[PDB]
């Protein structure tokens, strides 16, 4: 980043004196492993039943759903901070609610995290979901330089702005003229930027998130894959394992809302 | 949380190589709009005077 | 259906550890009969009548629609619960009041089926009908993956919703010019749904239902058909059977709203 | 009487400041079970309406 201005008056003929440069910021992230495991029994693989040939191709499918499944939450489902593999403690990853301190905001008796990803902090006390919340993080990104274009959060406080937002506005009205009923809000304007609102399914509940998808990366240190244990009866056993890590390219260009409560 | 004991894993052997990208990512705005919107002009002294009515 | 997500850390080259899966779901319905029967004396079908010439077809055609709309009725008249047959009861069949218990809502004291169609629960004290029970029918249905597409109720219940709906305005607007006045609404959108709205005639007052038309069969057992009866004097008798039962796909994938009434 | 207050499913009915017509008349009725034409007869009977095909 760039220095603040300052005074930087001079005197005419002046012996030049050095002044100091700036430099930059080192940041880091651990890696995670996430497996998936399954057996089934002789048996039960001859036996004719409905809707199924194999018992064992349709529960691995599932479970490999499950895995993607389990990488997304991981990814976003829940508060994490990095934690150092050990021969007796996993190593853990650190997500989004780990870096980002800045432009977000904060519920009351709260806590920001430090920055680095060791911690995310403590939580506040819940707060309703107001639009002054999303001008200010607009405002304090376009401070920062940031060029975030997306927003995601749960599906409730999604139902609440579709329902009553009324941004710059009183009265609402509808022709009476009209057959279609709707209720979508889904791009959101103001004078540092634009965004277009999207709803996740497995996102972190009383949580908003205005990001830039190109400043965020999932590096694979081991892409996912899978093998066959040992057998040692009559039974079948398979794993599927994946190791993975997050980088986030800078905390500046994104804000994170948290502790807002949708619909009182 | 086995990690087998006499296993061989990545905290027993050494020389692991660093990896850094080499992209250092700066986004700090640099602009000035007044800068921009007023006029140039060139001084040829210490003092610069001019008259109003 | 698939399992929530969860932590998920695991640790490295740790012994596989061994987690139980999923197991599908088993659901049943029973089978039904209607039927109806006809008399009618020699002496009514030889005499000359102003707009027929046989009497037996012109009742024989209105009993057939009859039994058709008793199926209709049957499907969706009134709450209807399974009932095993034996030689002294009749059989019966359970229709959607017995399957959905998910996605829709209940007055106040008010209990919901269980969900095997053996009973339809208790219906709650009426209340008036809001824009919110659309949504958060909507919002149900979407988080749980169902993709429904149709809205039918009764008349008094479209009546109502045509007259002071509103959504999401807070005032309806007419120009004072205009001659024509209309009072239509057909398409209910959200960020979650699109649905449009119908009237059915024999639909049960008080209930409305959100669905989709792929998940729902009507299984004959036997088609419908007609025979004649014995003959025991100058007369001539026809009777007419069908027997039939109704498979709901999945419950999840649509909402059933109770007790609500037009006006207080 | 019907083309004084109708206002159907509205509740503004809102007129340009700046439109020197004013227009008081309602011809068409349109729900969703059926769509009607309103006329007036010298000869009917009073404080009666009939609807009919």
């Amino acid at each position: 980043e760039l220095r603040q201005p300052g005074k930087n008056t001079r005197v005419e003929g002046e012996d030049a004196t050095i002044k100091a440069g700036s430099f930059t910021t080192m940041l880091n992230n651990f890696c995670q492993i996430s497996d998936e495991t399954l057996q089934v029994t002789g048996t039960a693989d001859k036996v004719k039943k409905a809707g199924r040939k194999n018992e064992l191709a349709y529960q691995l499918a599932k479970k490999s759903k499950e895995l993607k499944l389990d990488m997304e939450y991981a990814m976003v489902g829940a508060p994490q901070a990095k934690i150092q593999r050990n021969t007796t403690t996993p190593g853990q990853m650190a997500n989004i609610f780990a870096y980002y301190k800045t432009n977000g905001s904060v519920g009351a008796n709260g806590t920001l995290p430090t920055g680095d990803g060791s911690d995310t902090g403590t939580a506040g006390d819940l707060r309703l979901l107001t639009e002054d919340m999303l001008l200010n993080a607009s405002e304090a990104i376009w401070r920062n330089g940031g060029q975030a274009n997306s927003i995601q959060t749960s599906s409730s406080i999604k139902k609440a702005i579709s329902k009553n937002m009324k941004g710059r506005a009183t009265e609402i009205t509808l022709d009476a003229s009209d057959n279609r009923i709707a209720q979508t809000v889904d791009v959101y304007e103001s004078d540092f930027g634009k965004y277009t609102i999207r709803a996740n399914r497995w996102f972190h509940e009383n949580t908003m998130f205005i990001f830039d998808p190109k400043m965020h990366a999932l590096c694979y240190l081991r892409p996912f894959f899978q093998h066959e244990l040992a057998k040692t009866g009559d039974s079948e056993k398979r794993q599927l394992l994946v190791e993975y890590t997050l980088r986030v390219n800078n905390e500046k260009s994104g804000a994170l809302i948290r502790d807002v409560v949708a619909q009182v | 949380m086995a990690t087998p004991t006499n296993a061989v894993s990545t905290v027993e052997i050494n020389g692991k190589r660093e990896d850094l990208i080499d992209i250092i990512y700066n986004i700090a705005p640099y602009d000035t709009p007044f800068m921009t919107a007023i006029g140039k002009g060139v001084a040829t002294a210490i003092t610069h005077e001019w008259q109003t009515d």
